[PDB]
C-alpha cells in the first residue's frame, strides 16, 4: 500500500521528464497489478495515487472499474475516494457513470448526512442526461426536506437538473413554493438561485416568481440594516454573495415591467448610496446594482446615478476597476447612449491602455458607440488605432472599422475610400469572410465605379501577396472592366488602363506562387468575362486558358479547359452568358 | 457558473483542476495549457481579467502558485474574486498557514473542501464558519 | 559560421557560454527556449534551429543542449564536426556530463573553450594535446601539434609495449513484420588500445577481399567491405595507391578502421514471436527464438525485448530456458538469458490480462530487438594477416586484439 | 579472461606474400 | 559582497587576487552583471600568473563593449604581453586583441599584428592570422590599410600546415566578405602546394584545404584528373565534415568533368561507399547528409541507383531523419524497388505520428503518380487503408484516389464502387472536395450518384467556397450526363448558389451555369463535360541555374534549408 | 523554494 504523500515525494525527486514519465508508469503498473487481485484494504492509497496521476497527466482508462467499486462500498473514505473519482474522471461522455446511477440511487436513501450530500454533490458535478432524467424524482423529494446543510445541495442537484434538463423545470414549481422565509444564508441563496434558474428557463414563471417581490424588497432591506456578522461579514460586507444574488434577481426580475421596477425603486436606491466600494465586494455589489438598475426600467434619478458612479469608476487606477467600468459601459451602450457620448475622451484613451483587456473593452465600447454623426469624425481614430493596433487586435479593429462603415457610413464615396484604406493596410488582416461583403457592398453600388475601378487598379499593380484585397480587386476587375478603362479598344493616349497591364497582372496572379486557389479561380472567372466585357485584347486569353487547362488542381484544370472549350467552340455565345449579376441585399 | 476552476503554479505545474463543464480528455488538456500559457504570459498590470474563448478567466494569484476561473459573461467580475479570496481563506483556515509543498500533500482534502463549498460552479456555502465546521465533522467522522 | 558556441541546461540556463565572432548579441539565447518549446508542440523542433536572422544550432547533450548560434550561411557539417568534437573532449577531461560538472570545472573550461576554436574556426581537436597545453589541476604550446605528426606524440616511453585491440562486430537486422529481412548490414570496428614506448608506425595487413585480389590471393575468405574508413593516424595515400595501411597509432584506444558492408547471411538469431491478444480479456505471447549462429560460439548476456501491452496487467510467463522479467518502465517483457549456446532453442508462452475499459488511443507496434553479444566470434571471416610495428629505436611488440560481435540494430518488425 | 573474445597476439605482416 | 570584491581585488595578496577573480567569473557565468568591477580589475591585469591573465582577459572581452570608454586602460598591457616569451601568452594575447570590439582599440594594435605577423610558432601564425582576419571583419578599411593581404597570401606558401590552413581559411573569409574585387585566386602551383599539404594538413585543416578548391574553376581535365585523384583519398577520413567537402569538392569538378573519360564512372562509383557510411552519421549529422544527397541527387540520379535499402526509415531514427529518409525514397523511388516502396510505404502508414502518416500518404501518393506501373499496386494500398478505419488515414486515401483519378482516370473506373460507400460522413473540405469531385467526374459507374450528393447538398450553401465550387461542378456534370434522375437537382443547385450564394465567384459560376443550361443543354455536354487534356504535373526538381548555385553552396546553411545562400542570410 | 511560504501571508 504506497502512500500519497510517498507518491508525491517520488515524484518531485524526479528531475527529468523521461524520469518522471517512466515512475508514473511504474506506479499506474503497480496499480493495475492491485486492481487486478481485487484488493481492498489498501484500495484508497491506489485511488489518490490514481487521481495524482491523472491530474498529473497520466492515462487512467484502466481505473475505472476500481473507482466503481470503490463507490459501492461501505468505508466512508471508500465513499469519498469513489465519489472524488466519478467527479474527476467520470464524465457523461466517459459513459462509465451509466453504472454509477444503482449506486447513487442506493446512496439517495443512505442515513448519513455525509454521504447523501457527497452523492449530491458528485450527481450535481457530473449531470448528464440520462442520469437526470432516473434521478429527477429523487432530488424534488429531498427539495421539500427541511435540513438547512441539505437544502443547498438539493436546490444545487435542482439547478443542475433544469441546466442539463429545461424540460424537466416543471417538476420543481410547487416544491420551491413558501421557501423564502429561511433564515439559513445558505438555504436562502440556493432558494433565490433556484428561483433565477426557473425564471431564466422560461418566461412562464416569471409571474408566478414576480410576486415574491415585496418579499425579496423586505430580505435586502432587512439585510442592509444588519451589516454586521461574524458569518458572511467579509471586508465590511455582511453576505456579499446573499446581496449580490439579491441584485441579481431585481435586475432580471421585471425587467419589462413597471410595478416590478418601482417596488425595488427604494431598495436600489438605498443601496446605491447605502453601500461604500471601498473594498472589492463593495465595488462588485455597487457595480450589480447599476448593471441591475440599467437592465430594469429604473427612474431616472437611478439613471443618472448609475452613470456616474460608472464614470467614478472609469477614472480608478484599478485594472479591475477599469474592466468592470468597460464592461457596464459597453452593456449599457444601447440604454442611456447620449449619457455614454460624455465618456469619449476616456474610452479614446483606454484604447492606449497598457492592459490587453481593457484596451480590449476600450475598443469594444468605441465601436458600440459609433453613430451616424460622430462615425466620420471616430474614422480617423478608428483607422490609427488599426495602423498602431496589435496583431491581434489589427483584424478585429479592421473588422470593426468595415462593420461601422457598412452600418452608419456618412457616405457611399467615403464608405468607398474607408474600406479601400482599411483593405490596403489590413493586407493579410483582413478576413476571408468579410470579402463576400464587400463584394455584394461594391456590387450593390452602381454609382462610383470609375473612381473605385482606378483605385482598384491601382491597388492590385503595387502588391498582390494581400488575398482579400486581391480578390476584392479582382472582382472589381471583372465587374466593371468597361468601366476602368474607356477607349482601351485600341492604341489610344497613355492613360491608367490601357487594356493590356490588366491582363498582365491577372495572369501573373495566377500564375504567382502567392495564389490559394480562390484568388487563382477569382482571377480566372474575371479574365473569362473580360473577353465580352473588354473588346480591346481578344485572341490572346485563349491560349492562356488552353494552356491553363491542363493545371494541377482539379477544379483549375476543369475551369481552365471549360473556358478554353468557350472560347474554340461557343465564340459567339460567350456574351449570351456574360450578364451582370442581379445585386441584392 | 464557473466553467473551470484550477490552482495553477507559477512555472506551469498545476496544484488544483475542477472543470465543471464535459470537455474531451485532449480539449481539456489542450485549454488547461492555453490558460496556463495565457497566465504565464500576462504582466502584473493586465487587471487580473481575460474574455478568452468568451470565458471571464479571471486569474489572481496570491502567491507563486496562480488561481484562475472561467465564468459565462452573467455576473460581476468581482463577484469572482471575492469568492476565490472567501475560498482561499477558508483553506488557510482549515489547513493552518498553507503553502504549495502542503497543497500537494493535502490535495484530498482540497478537493473535498472545494467539492463543499462550490457544487457546479456555483456557490454552495455562504458562510464561512459553517463550511468549516462541516469539513471538520466529514473528517472526523472516519 | 556559427557566431558563438554555448552549453545551455534542462531548465533554459545556460551552464556555459564563449562567444567566437561577436556577430550576434548573446540575449538571443533566452529566446531559443520558448522556441524549441513551440517546435517539440508543435512537431517543428529541429537541431539546427532559426531565430530570425541569426540561426541557434541546438544537440541534444546527456543534460544540455548544445546551442550554437550563428549568423551567416556558415558550415553546418564543419559545427556539427566542431561541436562533436567539443563533446568527445568533455568527455575526455570530465567523466560526468551533467550539470555537476559544468559548474565545477568553469575555470578550465573557459581556457579550454578559447584554446579550442578561434573567431569561428576550431584550432585545436586532440584531447591528448589538449590535457598537455590545458589542465584543470601553464607551459608552452607541444610541438606535436606544430609538427605534422599531431596523432602520435614524441618522446612516450613505456615500461611495456602492449596494444589491447577490439574487433567489435555489430549484426544489425531490419526484418519486417512479413518475416522477410530488409536492412541485413555489418558494421565492422578495428578499434586498438596501443600504450608502447614512442610513436611506432602501424602497417596494418589483413585478409581482405580487395587485398587478396589485388595480390593474386583472391581465393580464400576475404572480407570485402562496402565501406571502411580510415582514422585520423591513417595515411590514406597509401590506402589509395595500394591499400597501404600506414599510420602512427595514439596514444590509448582509438578506432583506425571501421568497416560497413551488407550482409546476405542467415540470421544470428531466429525469433518467431506470436500475439494472442484476445479483445481486451488476454495476451498470448507464442516467443519461439532458434539460435542459427555455430553451436561453438554462445551468446552472453542475451536480452531479447518482447514489447508487452502498454496497459497489460498481471502477465505470467511460461518459458524453458532464460529469465523473463516484465519492466514497468520499459513497459516490455525482455527474454534474459546469461549465456546462449549457439543452435539453443527457447520457447516462451506469456499470458496475462486486460483492462475492461479500452484504450483511447492507438499506442503503435515498436518493433522487437534483441541485445545478444556473442564474443570471439568472426562471422564476416576477416583475418588479420599482420601487424607493421615499426620503431626508430627497434622493440619487440606484444600487441593483442579480441573479436567481440554483439547485436546492433538486430530489430524486428512486430505483427 | 574476459568476455567478448580473448586478446590473441597478432603478427606483423602476411609472411606469405614476401 | 560589491565592496568586499573591490577591497579584495584592490589588496596586494595573490591568493585573495585569484579568489576574487573566480568569484567574478563565476557571478559572471551565474548571470551577475559584473561590467561595473571592470575599471577596478583594470588595475589588476598584468599579472605572472597564467591563469590570471586568461580569466582578466576574457572580463575585457565580455566587458568592453560595456565600457568602451574604460577599455582604453589595457593597451599598454596588450603591448607589453605582445612580446611575450611564451607561445601560450602570445597566442591568448592575440585572441584577446582581435575579440576586443573597441573601434579605437584596433588602431593602437596595428604594430603588434605586423611584428606578430611574422611569428615562427605555428600556433604564433595561426593566432596572427585569425587576429588579422578579425581585424578585417570589424575594418576591411583597416586591414586594408595595413596591408595584410600580401603577407596573408604568402602564408600559404609556408610551413607550419595547420598555420597554412588557418591562413588560407582566413583569406577565404576576407575574400567571401569581399566584394569579389582583388580576389586571392592562385595558378595551378598552388593548388599543387595545398594538395601536397592535405596529406600533412589535419582536419580542420583539411577542411580549410577543401574549402578553397571550392571556389576555384578548373579548366584541363588533366588538372580536373590530378585534382578528383587527390580528393579521392579524403573519402576515407572519419570527418564527416571532410567526407562532406570532399563530396562537394567532387561534385564541382564532375560539372566540367568529361562523361567519356573513365575518371567520371571511378567517381560515381567511390561516391556511393561515401554516402552509404554518411547515412549512418549522426542524427544532428543525418539531417545534414539527406538535405546534401537530396542536392546531388538532382544532379548525378544515377551515382545512387543501387542505393535503397538504406533509405528506409529506422524505428529510432527522429521525425526530421524519417521526413528526410521518406522524401530521399520519393526522390530515390524507381520500378525496380516499387514493392519495397509500397511495403515500407505500408509499414510508415502503421506509424502513430499523424504528421508522418500524412507525409507517407503523400509520398506513396507522389510514387503512383510518378510511375503508373504501380497504379493497381497503388489503388489497392489505397483501399487497403480506407477500410483500415482512420478518419486521418481516411482523408489521406480519399485525397490520394482523387489525386490519382485525375492523373490517370483510364482505369480508375473501377474504385468508383468501392469508393461510394467509404464513410462519407468525413467533414474534411480536402476530403469532401476530392470525393465530390470524382463523384462528378466518375458519375457513370455509380448509379445512386444523384443519391449521394443529395445528403451534401443540405449545407450546400453554408459549406465552404471550395466545397460549394465543387459541389455545384459535380451536380452540372450529372445533370448533363445524367438529367432524368438530376433535373430537379440542377434547378436546385442553381437556386441555392444562384439566390442563397452571396460568394462572389461562386455566385458569377452558379449565373455561368444556369445561363449555358438556359441556352443550350446539348451544348454543355461538350463545353462542361469536356475531355480535359493531360494535367501537368509540376516538377519537384530544382532548377538547373539553381542546382548548379547549389552544387557551390555544400555544407552552408542553405543547402539544409534549400534555399540560395543570398535569400537566408540578413 | 517560493512553495513555502503562505498564499496569503495570515
Amino acid at each position: 500500500p504506497i502512500r500519497l504523500r510517498e507518491l508525491i515525494r517520488t515524484i518531485r525527486t524526479a528531475r527529468t521528464q523521461a524520469e518522471e514519465r517512466e515512475m508514473i508508469q511504474k506506479e499506474c503498473a503497480a496499480i493495475r497489478s492491485s486492481f487486478r487481485e481485487e484488493d481492498n484494504t489498501y484500495r484508497c492509497r491506489n485511488v489518490a495515487k490514481l487521481l495524482y496521476m491523472h491530474m498529473l497527466g497520466y492515462p487512467a482508462h484502466f481505473g475505472q472499474l476500481e473507482c466503481l467499486k470503490l463507490i459501492a462500498s461501505q468505508k466512508f473514505t471508500d465513499k469519498r475516494i469513489g465519489y472524488l473519482g466519478a467527479m474527476l474522471l467520470l464524465d457523461e461522455r466517459q459513459d462509465v457513470h451509466l453504472l454509477m446511477t444503482n449506486c447513487i440511487k442506493n446512496d439517495l436513501n443512505h442515513s448519513t448526512q455525509f454521504v447523501q450530500g457527497l452523492a449530491l454533490c458528485t450527481l450535481g458535478c457530473m449531470g448528464s442526461s440520462e442520469m437526470c432524467r432516473d434521478l429527477a424524482g429523487e432530488v424534488e423529494k429531498l427539495l421539500k426536506t427541511s435540513n438547512s446543510y441539505l437544502r443547498k445541495k438539493a436546490a444545487l442537484c435542482a439547478v443542475h437538473v433544469i441546466r442539463k434538463v429545461p424540460e424537466l423545470m416543471e417538476m420543481f414549481l410547487p416544491a420551491t413554493k413558501n421557501l423564502l422565509n429561511e433564515k439559513n444564508h445558505g438555504v436562502l441563496h440556493t432558494s433565490v438561485v433556484l428561483l433565477t434558474e426557473m425564471c431564466e428557463r422560461s418566461p412562464d414563471m416569471l409571474a408566478h416568481f414576480r410576486k415574491l417581490v415585496p418579499q425579496l424588497v423586505r430580505i435586502l432591506k432587512n439585510l442592509i440594516m444588519s451589516g454586521y456578522s461574524p458569518e458572511h461579514d467579509v471586508s465590511g460586507i455582511s453576505d456579499p454573495f446573499l446581496q449580490v444574488r439579491i441584485l441579481r434577481l431585481l435586475r432580471i426580475l421585471g425587467r419589462n415591467d413597471d410595478d416590478s421596477s418601482e417596488a425595488m425603486n427604494d431598495i436600489l436606491a438605498q443601496v446605491a448610496t447605502n453601500t461604500e466600494t471601498s473594498k472589492n465586494v463593495g465595488n462588485a455589489i455597487l457595480y450589480e446594482t447599476v448593471l441591475t438598475i440599467m437592465d430594469i426600467k429604473s427612474e431616472s434619478g437611478l439613471r443618472v446615478l448609475a452613470i456616474n458612479i460608472l464614470g467614478r469608476f472609469l477614472l480608478n487606477n484599478d485594472k479591475n476597476i477599469r474592466y468592470v467600468a468597460l464592461t457596464s459601459l459597453l452593456k449599457t451602450v444601447q440604454t442611456d447612449h447620449n449619457a455614454v457620448q460624455r465618456h469619449r475622451s476616456t474610452i479614446v484613451d483606454c484604447l492606449k491602455d497598457l492592459d490587453v483587456s481593457i484596451k480590449r473593452r476600450a475598443m469594444e465600447l468605441s465601436f458600440a458607440l459609433v453613430n451616424g454623426n460622430n462615425i466620420r469624425g471616430m474614422m480617423k481614430e478608428l483607422l490609427y488605432f488599426l495602423d498602431s493596433c496589435e496583431p491581434e487586435f489589427k483584424a478585429d479593429c479592421a473588422s470593426g472599422i468595415f462593420l461601422a462603415a457598412e452600418k452608419y457610413a456618412p457616405s457611399k464615396r467615403w464608405h468607398i475610400d474607408t474600406i479601400m484604406r482599411v483593405l490596403t493596410t489590413a493586407g493579410s488582416y483582413v478576413r476571408d469572410d468579410a470579402v463576400p461583403n464587400l463584394i455584394q457592398l461594391i456590387t450593390n453600388s452602381v454609382e462610383m465605379h470609375a473612381y473605385t475601378v482606378q483605385r482598384l487598379y491601382k491597388a492590385i499593380l503595387g502588391d498582390y501577396s494581400q488575398q482579400p484585397l486581391v480578390q476584392v480587386a479582382a472582382w472589381c476587375i471583372g465587374e466593371y472592366g468597361d468601366l476602368l478603362v474607356s477607349g482601351q479598344c485600341e492604341e489610344e493616349e497613355p492613360i491608367q488602363v490601357t487594356e493590356d497591364e490588366v491582363l498582365d497582372i491577372l495572369e501573373s496572379v495566377l500564375i504567382s506562387n502567392m495564389s490559394t486557389s480562390v484568388t487563382r479561380g477569382y482571377a480566372l472567372t474575371a479574365i473569362m468575362k473580360l473577353s465580352t466585357r473588354f473588346t480591346c485584347t481578344v485572341n490572346r486569353i485563349k491560349k492562356v486558358v488552353s494552356i491553363y487547362g491542363s493545371s494541377i488542381d482539379v477544379e483549375l484544370q476543369q475551369r481552365a479547359v471549360e473556358y478554353n472549350a468557350l472560347f474554340k467552340k461557343y465564340d459567339h455565345m460567350r456574351s449570351a452568358l456574360l450578364e451582370r449579376m442581379p445585386v441584392m441585399e | 457558473m464557473i466553467h473551470f476552476i484550477l490552482l495553477f503554479s507559477r512555472q506551469g505545474k498545476l496544484r488544483l483542476q475542477k472543470w465543471y463543464i464535459t470537455l474531451p480528455d485532449k480539449e481539456r488538456k489542450k485549454i488547461t495549457r492555453e490558460i496556463v500559457q495565457i497566465i504565464l504570459s500576462r504582466g502584473h498590470r493586465t487587471s487580473s481579467f481575460v474574455d478568452w474563448k468568451e470565458l471571464k478567466l479571471v486569474y489572481k494569484r496570491y502567491a507563486s502558485l496562480y488561481f484562475c476561473c472561467a465564468i459565462e459573461n452573467q455576473d460581476n467580475e468581482l463577484l469572482t474574486l471575492e469568492i476565490v479570496h472567501r475560498y482561499v481563506e477558508l483553506l488557510d483556515k482549515y489547513f493552518g498557514n498553507v503553502c504549495e509543498l502542503d497543497i500537494i500533500f493535502n490535495f484530498e482534502k482540497a478537493y473535498f473542501i472545494l467539492d463543499e463549498f462550490i457544487i457546479g460552479g456555483e456557490i454552495q456555502e455562504t458562510s464561512k464558519k459553517i463550511a468549516v465546521k462541516a469539513i471538520e465533522d466529514s473528517d472526523m467522522l472516519q | 559560421s556559427a557566431s558563438a558556441v554555448y552549453v545551455l541546461d534542462l531548465k533554459g540556463k545556460v551552464l556555459i557560454c564563449r562567444n567566437y565572432r561577436g556577430d550576434v548579441d548573446m540575449s538571443e539565447v533566452e529566446h531559443f527556449m520558448p522556441i524549441l518549446m513551440e517546435k517539440e508542440e508543435e512537431g517543428m523542433l529541429s537541431p539546427i534551429l532559426a531565430h530570425g536572422g541569426v540561426r541557434f544550432m541546438w544537440i541534444k547533450h546527456n543534460n544540455l543542449y548544445l546551442v550554437a548560434t550563428s549568423k551567416k550561411n556558415a558550415c553546418v557539417s564543419l559545427v556539427f564536426s566542431f561541436l562533436y568534437k567539443v563533446v568527445q573532449v568533455f568527455s575526455e577531461y570530465f567523466k560526468e556530463l551533467e550539470e555537476e560538472s559544468i559548474r565545477d570545472n568553469f575555470v578550465i573550461i573557459y581556457e579550454l573553450l578559447d584554446e579550442l576554436m578561434d573567431f569561428g574556426y576550431p584550432q585545436t581537436t586532440d584531447s591528448k594535446i589538449l590535457q598537455e597545453y590545458i589542465t584543470q589541476e601553464a607551459p608552452r604550446p607541444p610541438a606535436t601539434v606544430t609538427n605534422a605528426v599531431s596523432w602520435r606524440s614524441e618522446g612516450i616511453k613505456y615500461r611495456k609495449n602492449e596494444v589491447f585491440l577490439d574487433v567489435i562486430e555489430a549484426v544489425n537486422l531490419l526484418v519486417s513484420a512479413n518475416g522477410n529481412v530488409l536492412r541485413s548490414e555489418i558494421v565492422g570496428s578495428i578499434k586498438m588500445r596501443v600504450f608502447l614506448s614512442g610513436m611506432p608506425e602501424l602497417r596494418l595487413g589483413l585478409n581482405d577481399k580487395v587485398l587478396f585480389d589485388n595480390t593474386g590471393r583472391g581465393k580464400s575468405k576475404s572480407v570485402e567491405l562496402e565501406d571502411v574508413k580510415f582514422h585520423q593516424c591513417v595515411r590514406l595515400s597509401r590506402f589509395e595507391n595500394d591499400r597501404t595501411i600506414s599510420f602512427i597509432p595514439p596514444d590509448g584506444e582509438f578506432e583506425l578502421m571501421s568497416y560497413r558492408l551488407n550482409t546476405h547471411v542467415k540470421p544470428l538469431i531466429w525469433i518467431e514471436s506470436v500475439i494472442e491478444k484476445h479483445s481486451h480479456s488476454r495476451i498470448e505471447y507464442m516467443v519461439k527464438a532458434k539460435s542459427q549462429f555455430k553451436r561453438r560460439s554462445t551468446a552472453n548476456n542475451v536480452e531479447i525485448h518482447i514489447p508487452v501491452p502498454n496497459d497489460a496487467d498481471s502477465p505470467k510467463f511460461k518459458t524453458t530456458v532464460g529469465s523473463v522479467k516484465w519492466v514497468p518502465e520499459n513497459s516490455e517483457i525482455v527474454w534474459s538469458v546469461k549465456s546462449f549456446p549457439g543452435g539453443k532453442e527457447y520457447l516462451m508462452r506469456a499470458h496475462f490480462g486486460l483492462p475492461s475499459v479500452e484504450a483511447e488511443d492507438k499506442e503503435g507496434k515498436p518493433p522487437i530487438s534483441v541485445k545478444f553479444e556473442i564474443p570471439y566470434f568472426t562471422t564476416s571471416g576477416i583475418q588479420v594477416r599482420y601487424l607493421k610495428i615499426i620503431e626508430k629505436s627497434g622493440y619487440q611488440a606484444l600487441p593483442w586484439v579480441r573479436y567481440i560481435t554483439q547485436n546492433g540494430d538486430y530489430q524486428l518488425r512486430t505483427q | 579472461d574476459r568476455k567478448g573474445g580473448s586478446y590473441s597476439q597478432a603478427a606483423g605482416s602476411d609472411s606469405a606474400q614476401s | 559582497e560589491i565592496f568586499e570584491l573591490k577591497a579584495e581585488l584592490n589588496s596586494d595578496k595573490k591568493e585573495k587576487k585569484k579568489e576574487a577573480v573566480k568569484k567574478v567569473i563565476a557571478s559572471m557565468t551565474v548571470g551577475k552583471d559584473v561590467s561595473a568591477l571592470f575599471p577596478d580589475v583594470v588595475n589588476c591585469m598584468q599579472t605572472d600568473n597564467l591563469e590570471l591573465k586568461k580569466l582578466v582577459y576574457l572580463y575585457l572581452m565580455n566587458y568592453a563593449k560595456s565600457q568602451p570608454d574604460m577599455a582604453i586602460m589595457a593597451v599598454n598591457t596588450f603591448v607589453k604581453d605582445c612580446e611575450d616569451p611564451n607561445p601560450l601568452i602570445r597566442a591568448l594575447a592575440v585572441r584577446t586583441m582581435g575579440c576586443i570590439r573597441v573601434d579605437k582599440i584596433t588602431e593602437y594594435l596595428c604594430e603588434p599584428l605586423r611584428k606578430c605577423l611574422k611569428d615562427e610558432d605555428p600556433y604564433v601564425r595561426k593566432t596572427a592570422a585569425v587576429c588579422v582576419a578579425k581585424l578585417h571583419d570589424i575594418n576591411a578599411q583597416l586591414v586594408e590599410d595595413q596591408g595584410f593581404l600580401d603577407t596573408l597570401k604568402d602564408l600559404i606558401s609556408d610551413s607550419n600546415p595547420m598555420v597554412v590552413a588557418n591562413a588560407v581559411a582566413a583569406l577565404s573569409e576576407i575574400a567571401e566578405s569581399h566584394p569579389s574585387s582583388n580576389l586571392l585566386d592562385l595558378n595551378p602551383q598552388s593548388i599543387n602546394k595545398l594538395l601536397t599539404a592535405l596529406n600533412e594538413c589535419t582536419e580542420w585543416g583539411q577542411i580549410f584545404i577543401l574549402d578553397c578548391l571550392a571556389n576555384y574553376m578548373p579548366k584541363d581535365d588533366r588538372e580536373a584528373q590530378s585534382i578528383c585523384e587527390r580528393v579521392t583519398p579524403r573519402l576515407s577520413h572519419a570527418n564527416s565534415a571532410v567526407v562532406l567537402s570532399a563530396v562537394k569538392v567532387l561534385m564541382k569538378f564532375m560539372e566540367m568533368l568529361s562523361k567519356d573519360l573513365d575518371y567520371y564512372g571511378t567517381l560515381l562509383k567511390k561516391l556511393a561507399p561515401p554516402l552509404v557510411t554518411l547515412l549512418s552519421a549522426e542524427p544532428e549529422l543525418q539531417y545534414v547528409a539527406l538535405r546534401n544527397i537530396n542536392l546531388i541527387v538532382q544532379k548525378r540520379p544515377e551515382i545512387l541507383k543501387h542505393e535503397m535499402k538504406v533509405f528506409f526509415v529506422k524505428y529510432n531514427d527522429p521525425i526530421y531523419v524519417k521526413l528526410e529518409k521518406l522524401d530521399i525514397m520519393i526522390r530515390l523511388a524507381s520500378q525496380a524497388n516499387i514493392a519495397q516502396v509500397l511495403a515500407e510505404l505500408r509499414e510508415y502508414a502503421t506509424e502513430v505520428d499523424v504528421d508522418f502518416v500524412r507525409k507517407a500518404v503523400r509520398a506513396i501518393g507522389r510514387c503512383a503518380i510518378k510511375v503508373e506501373q504501380s497504379a493497381e499496386r497503388c489503388v489497392s494500398t489505397l483501399l487497403d487503408l480506407i477500410q483500415t478505419k482512420v478518419n486521418y488515414v481516411v482523408q489521406e486515401a480519399i485525397v490520394v484516389i482523387k489525386d490519382i483519378f485525375r492523373k490517370y482516370p483510364n482505369k480508375y473506373e473501377s474504385v468508383i464502387a468501392t469508393l461510394c460507400e467509404n464513410l462519407d460522413s468525413l467533414d474534411e473540405p480536402e476530403a469532401r472536395a476530392a470525393m465530390i469531385w470524382i463523384v462528378g467526374e466518375y458519375a457513370e459507374r455509380i448509379d445512386n450518384a444523384d443519391e449521394l450528393l443529395e445528403s451534401f447538398l443540405e449545407g450546400f450553401h453554408d459549406k465552404s467556397t471550395q466545397v460549394q465550387l465543387q459541389l455545384l461542378t459535380a451536380i452540372v456534370k450529372l445533370f448533363l450526363k445524367k438529367p432524368t434522375e438530376t433535373q430537379e437537382l440542377v434547378q436546385q443547385v442553381l437556386s441555392l448558389a444562384t439566390q442563397d450564394s452571396d460568394n462572389p465567384d461562386l455566385r458569377d459560376r452558379g449565373y455561368i451555369y444556369w445561363r449555358l443550361l438556359s441556352t443550350d443543354p446539348v451544348a454543355a455536354k461538350e463545353v462542361v463535360l469536356a475531355e480535359k487534356p493531360l494535367i501537368s504535373e509540376e516538377t519537384d526538381l530544382i532548377e538547373p541555374t539553381l542546382l548548379d548555385e547549389l552544387i557551390c553552396y555544400i555544407g552552408t546553411l542553405a543547402s539544409v534549408y534549400h534555399k540560395p545562400p543570398s535569400a537566408f542570410v540578413e | 523554494k517560493g512553495e513555502n511560504t503562505s498564499l496569503l501571508h495570515p
